[PDB]
RNA sequence: AAACUUUCAACAACGGAUCUCUUGGUUCUGGCAUCGAUGAAGAACGCAGCGAAAUGCGAUAAGUAAUGUGAAUUGCAGAAUGUGAAUCAUCGAAUCUUUGAACGCACAUUGCGCCCGCCGGUAUUCCGGCGGGCAUGCCUGUUCGAGCGUCAU
RNA sequence: CGUGAGCCCGGGUCGAACGGCCUCUAGUGCAGAUCUUGGUGGUAGUAGCAAAUACUUCAAUGAGAACUUGAAGGACCGAAGUGGGGAAAGGUUCCAUGUGAACAGCGGUUGGACAUGGGUUAGUCGAUCCUAAGCCAUAGGGAAGUUCCGUUUCAAAGGGGC
RNA sequence: CCGGGACCGAGGACCGCGCUCUGCAAGGAUGCUGGCGUAAUGGUCACCAGCGACCCGUCUUGAAACACGGACCAAGGAGUCAAGGUUUUGCGCGAGUGUUUGGGUGUAAAACCCGCACGCGUAAUGAAAGUGAACGUAGGUGAGAGCUUCGGCGCAUCAUCGA
RNA sequence: UUGACCUCGGAUCAGGUAGGAGGACCCGCUGAACUUAAGCAUAUCAAUAAGCGGAGGAAAAGAAACCAACAGGGAUUGCCCUAGUAACGGCGAGUGAAGCGGCAACAGCUCAAAUUUGAAAGCUGGCUUCGGCCCGCGUUGUAAUUUGGAGAGGAUGCUUUGGGCGAGGCUCCUUCUGAGUUCCCUGGAACGGGACGCCACAGAGGGUGAGAGCCCCGUAUAGUUGGAAGCCAAGCCUGUGUAAAGCUCCUUCGACGAGUCGAGUAGUUUGGGAAUGCUGCUCAAAAUGGGAGGUAAAUUUCUUCUAAAGCUAAAUACCGGCCAGAGACCGAUAGCGCACAAGUAGAGUGAUCGAAAGAUGAAAAGCACUUUGAAAAGAGGGUUAAAUAGCACGUGAAAUUGUUGAAAGGGAAGCGCUUGUGACCAGACUUGCGCCCGGCGGAUCAUCCGGUGUUCUCACCGGUGCACUCCGCCGGGCUCAGGCCA
């Protein structure tokens, strides 16, 4: 199995320039951070749960917040991408829980945040005063708002009198049942409609 | 280059009588016309299998096994026989592995050159930089024209805690011919076994003699490594009493004699 | 190395069924037998559970968490009560669960 | 050893430019050193050498001859000197060219211009020695 | 015996290998984004006191201005040098022949024009020369128009 | 010295770098390929320098004269010429001085060679103007397009006077 | 048993077998003497003499012959690199292993550090749905290196019968 | 008759714009064959080369008519993995993605479909006294408002804003930077060897008459003169609400792109030859409608988006251009064809083809003068450290050639074994060791004492030795071992 039957000599790709990248990425990064400071260098992320069955036990970071999230936790949608904060008009929230754990994240960046005024001499209501303008800043968001939990714990204890007593049954006998019953749905709504017209039928 | 030996039209003659097969240089008015090409035994031609970047010039090694070559030329920085075994001179070093007070290096203490060299003259390894100083000859070969005219012996290595030491005692050693400088996090095996050889005369501060535990129970997933031997004395094994006791009595001698 | 191949050394002598798009993440399920089960407790707290300091709790083990979906029932285990949450289950491996004085659970 | 990135090491490219360079950069280039006087006199090290320097050669064959300065022949990077000549076949006097970094100036011809390049260099080597002080 | 042919040796020829050198290639890496109708890339013809080429330049022609440096250039001859040498560096001001997308029509021609001014030759009329103009497609506006296409009177 | 590939030394020439040991690395070892490039022999002072009738005397020049010049002779082309001029093509070969080598398959003082200078003058001779066979624009129509057809068209294509 | 001749002298304290036992011919040469002390011995080169001796490479078939290349000399001149397998060798760790896509760091293309995922392995079988590895000190029998308290226990592996 | 619209024209009208070059990378179009399949029309090479059009510093793509089927992710691009996998494939050679997941980098928006209708509120151009005024475009629609994430209408009570300085910092060219030419030897010349120093945040590199940290340029780090143009920015002055703007709730309303979607067919393309895209031809939509949900169809559901209009940085590419730094690369038959007046000289009608060719010496000091020659040159004599470096020029191999010396040769030479002759040579040897006497010159003889080190019992150092003891020398004598051939 070699692919080498084209004219695979003209498109060869080296990669001797590996660390001159790595030192331009490095470079880049440190003049967006002196550009941007003292704001930190990212957007704060929201926590989703990764699609498929195979990835589905894991969350990480997701694109921006949604419009429910930013509502229920105070935040206008024209205010929230100027204070470091990405907003996703296309996700929606289906369940309680994330959406829950995401409108505790936005509390805790509006509780960590400090909102210098526009204007030095004349400050408005929402913004930091003076005096609580000094404190110890963070400069990357991934880090100090990252996925704490990715998984779930793997490992708990429980006293031995709360052990549950299980599906009645057995699991493999719970699991053999739930694969008939979902291969024989639609053939015993077919009998049973079949015997309920003959009931009306010969009633 | 890809194209060279090739940016020339040249056809074969044909089988004939009086000249070989070779594709022969089109044309006429010049001396290049007739004249073979396109061969690798032929003059302006292409070489044979010409050379590609893409031959695979980097070596990817375990990170273990560089963690247990460092540890190794480490332990035979150690041993006093080695040292002398690769070349340096040691015979007024009054102790191996030599450790100085960080105090003597810390902040600008050794920054300047002179402070530096007066250090290295004190604490004994002046002879082994002086063996640098007068080791200096001129490179055989292209690699003059190259870059690389000169050639020196490699002399005393000094380890030192960023942390503590500071970093303007690199400075201070910068000049000295042949004298390198290393934090003790990120020790080099080039430095700790220069051409494959073990036994390189380090210099330590109290301060990277202090950290060197620290800085190998830091290391995930790697652990110091288990001998395949508890006690290396053959001798001391061999002529020991458990041994010796139970050994069947000699059949002969070092020297055997002639019989017929 | 160039210098040591032969050459220089002779240098003078010369069925079924066709599944269209089919995605993996539907079939993933990797199984783990009961004899590696224990394995998966952190290793202070099995010793402690092995040697018999702790006889009033049970470990309760998310096979999900470890990346594992399917309990397989190769091996024995010791007598000791665990709580095992799997999305699938072997008949063998709940029976031995069972007589070992556990529970499987299942989840999804 | 070089730090900056704008430095090169390379010899090849430190020859042309040495034998390429222009007539301004070959003037620096063609540099003397001072005499302990003139050195103790205007704490100048080196100058750039040009005609009417009185010079002594320290190097070569005509070491310890005194004269003037005669020409500056930037193009084979030689000056000439009073009577510091050799006689051809025929017996007329050619002179004989020697490097600039092979003498010493012991009387240097003096202007405005001389005496401000004079003035820049000791005001900057006390700067220095101040600032490093 | 010599000569001749061959062999061996020293010296001398022929030829340019070998060694040593390298203002050149080759490959990698980093940075940058900037050609042209305000006439480009390319071509031709010229220009130095003494040049054929390479280099530079355009009738202001191995160059002018300006800024900086600060005493050369050099093969010969001859001169200039504190507004100041230089085959110097820099470069923001200019000059920039005939051409070329090449644009009055042509061009295998140093051919033939048209409009408005100017100069010289006796010149309102004639003859030469010079200056500014006269290509095509398309857009916006202006102005002059055509059509029983069509409206009001 | 080594069985050997080779290694080491002495003598001579020479002028700026180079070697031993252990690892690393490869564009790493030649008698052949009618091999490539360059150089050099025997053949060999050989084959040959024999179409176009043909040369001789004296003097001068010069180191040197069959093939330079003057004179004196003898001949040839024989007007479809070995004469006098042009078109194409070449480009200074034209003229005058001077000349080592190289070139003129012998020589050479001579030369279309080499070096330095000079030489081409028009209202009337041609070009320029006209059209021929033919070619290229414009209107317009094709073609993905570079471009192709079209040369009187299915064009509002312009002159003059009061 | 007694003569005559040729070639050879390996080893390097003693040890052993022995005998004819003050010693020896018994597990390998010593003793005495002469000339010379240098080109005398020895070596290299040129040549003569006796004897010996086809011109190399290639191709062919079984082989020769035929055929092809080779005037001479110098320099150049042909199993290489990449990817992917496979067997063997060395090395690290080991039910785990792989830092180097990336991030951190740096004396800056080096070296050092970091971890989520992911790859391979840890489970197979079936077209698939799916199901998924202990009756037993992980079984019995015959061998089997090694150990043994000398009764036996029995590695790897092989053969066989079972689960 | 006079004028207005509409359409079409003219002008060397006023003001603009395009062409060509470059094309490494980028966006499209068009499009092979050699090759690999035994051959070969499927196929492969290859949706490649060549050909054509169009851009930029990047381009392109891009804010879902997406992926999915999950506890759901959430514009684009690229790397790693997915994965040599799903899949496609004569007679099989072969071909071959995507979602998820980790990372680099992240940024969102503009129209059409509404009446401003209590007031075209919009815009090009001309002239200006720079205040404006005109000629027009436009109602077959130029501004404000709205873009599905919504929004419009209400209700509600709070929040939001415009200008001007600006300390200081950053980017770029400029002035300047440490230390021996100390002494001796060799040498033509020290940059070599030796001695004594000094500098070093500089011992990178180059030059200078041979290997130079300190002779010269440079090199390192802090700065330090002078100038220009930008950017960022701690703070500070002021106007305050005519107007615009956000949030909350809601009866209701809520326009959303057509020869387009879709279907058939043909060609081409794809892993999508049952599930791909594109184009041509034919037919041709709808309003909870439409697209998709990788097997054709009907019925009932479900889940996702919202096509047929448009813009937009970054991470990505780069055999072209400009600037710079490097290499376990090549060292003049090598490396680019070109290290040189090389895309030159030369050849070809032309398209095009296309070389050879580096090195005197540190410095020309490139040979004065005499003499022989017509001259070229020769000989003396000079320069140089060297002419055994003479502009044929560093070194100067082999083939091949001349002279000198030796030898052999009656139709081949060359080669192997072994002598011989001639010529030319490497070794070896020259005496050493040990005793016995005699003569000298000295006390680093044995023992003891003290100190020191060690291997803890062995040594060294200072005193002591007084010459029958030790150590060298010089004469003899003796023994032994010594070279080559017998």
């Amino acid at each position: 199995n070699n692919h080498f039957r084209k004219h695979w000599q003209r498109r060869v790709r080296c990669h001797f320039d590996q660390p001159g990248k790595k030192v331009t990425r490095r470079l880049a990064r440190r003049a967006k951070a002196a550009a941007l400071a003292p704001r930190p260098v990212d957007k704060l992320r929201p926590i989703v749960r990764c699609p498929t069955v195979k990835y589905n036990r894991r969350t990480r970071l997701g694109r921006g917040f949604t419009l429910e999230e930013l509502k229920a936790a105070g935040i206008p949608r024209l205010l929230a991408p100027t204070i470091g904060i990405a907003v996703d008009h296309r996700r929606k929230n289906l369940s309680e829980e994330s959406l829950a754990a995401n409108v505790q994240r936005l509390k805790d960046y509006k509780a960590r945040l400090i909102l210098f005024p526009r204007k030095s001499n004349k400050p408005k209501k929402a913004d930091t005063p003076k005096d609580q303008q000094t404190a110890e800043t963070t400069t990357s968001l991934r880090t100090s708002f990252g996925v704490e939990q990715p998984l779930a714990p793997g490992f708990t204890e429980i006293s031995k009198s709360e052990i549950p007593a299980g599906i009645e049954g057995g699991a493999y006998r719970a699991l053999r049942k739930a694969r008939s019953d979902a291969r024989l749905v639609g053939v015993r709504e077919k009998r049973a409609k079949e015997k309920a017209e003959a009931e009306a039928n010969k009633k | 280059s890809e194209k060279a030996g090739h940016q020339t039209s040249a056809e074969s003659w044909g089988t004939g009588r009086a000249v070989a097969r070779i594709p022969r240089v089109s044309g006429g008015g010049t001396h290049r016309a007739g004249q073979g090409a396109f061969g690798n035994m032929c003059r302006s031609g292409r070489m044979f299998a010409p050379t590609k970047i893409w031959r695979k010039w980097h070596v990817k090694i375990n990170q273990g096994q560089k963690r247990f070559a460092t540890a190794s030329a480490l332990a035979a920085s150690a041993v006093a026989p080695l040292l002398m075994a690769r070349g340096h001179q040691v015979s007024t070093v009054p102790e191996v592995p030599l450790v100085v007070d960080s105090a003597a290096v810390a902040g600008d203490a050794v920054a300047k050159t002179a402070a530096a060299y007066k250090l290295l003259k004190a604490i004994g390894a002046g002879p082994d930089v002086e063996k640098v100083k007068k080791s200096k000859k001129l490179r055989a070969g292209k690699g003059k024209m190259r870059g690389r005219r000169h050639r020196q012996r490699r002399g005393p290595l000094i380890v030192y805690s960023p942390e503590h030491d500071g970093k303007e005692l690199v400075k201070g050693f910068r000049n000295i011919p042949g004298v390198e400088t290393c934090p003790v996090d990120a020790l080099n095996l080039l430095q700790l076994a220069p051409g494959g050889h073990l036994g390189r005369f380090i210099v330590w501060t109290s301060a990277a003699i202090k950290q060197l535990d620290a800085v190998y129970e830091s290391k995930k997933g790697f652990f110091l490594p288990a001998n395949i031997v508890s006690q290396a004395d053959l001798s001391r094994l061999i002529n020991s009493t458990e041994i010796q006791s139970v050994l069947r009595a000699p059949k002969g001698e070092a020297r055997t004699k002639r019989a017929c | 190395p160039t210098r040591f191949s032969k050459t220089r050394k002779h240098r003078g002598h010369v069925v079924g069924m066709r599944h269209f798009h089919l995605l993996r993440n539907h079939y993933w399920r990797p199984s783990i037998n009961i004899d590696k089960l224990w394995s998966l407790v952190p290793s202070d707290v099995r010793e402690q559970y092995l040697s018999g300091q702790k006889k009033d709790t049970a470990p309760v083990i998310d096979l999900l968490s470890h990346g594992y979906a399917k309990l397989l029932g190769k091996g024995r285990l010791p007598e000791i009560p665990v709580v095992v949450r799997a999305r699938y289950v072997s008949a063998e491996a709940e029976r031995k669960v069972k007589e070992a004085g556990g529970v499987v659970e299942l989840v999804a | 050893m070089k730090v900056r990135p704008t430095v090169s090491s390379s010899r090849r490219k430190a020859r042309k430019a040495h034998f390429s360079a222009p007539s301004s950069v070959r003037r620096v280039i063609m540099s003397a050193p001072l005499s302990k006087e003139l050195r103790e006199k205007y704490n100048v090290r080196s100058i750039p050498i040009r005609k009417g320097d009185e010079v002594q050669i320290v190097r070569g064959a005509h070491k310890d001859k005194e004269g003037k300065v005669t020409s500056v022949y930037r193009l084979k990077y030689v000056i000439h000197v009073e009577r510091v000549t050799r006689e051809k076949a025929t017996g007329q006097t050619v002179p004989i060219g020697i490097h600039p970094s092979n003498v010493v100036i012991t009387k240097l011809h003096l202007d405005k211009d001389r005496e401000n390049i004079l003035a820049r260099i000791k005001a900057g080597r006390e700067q220095v020695a101040k600032a490093k002080g």
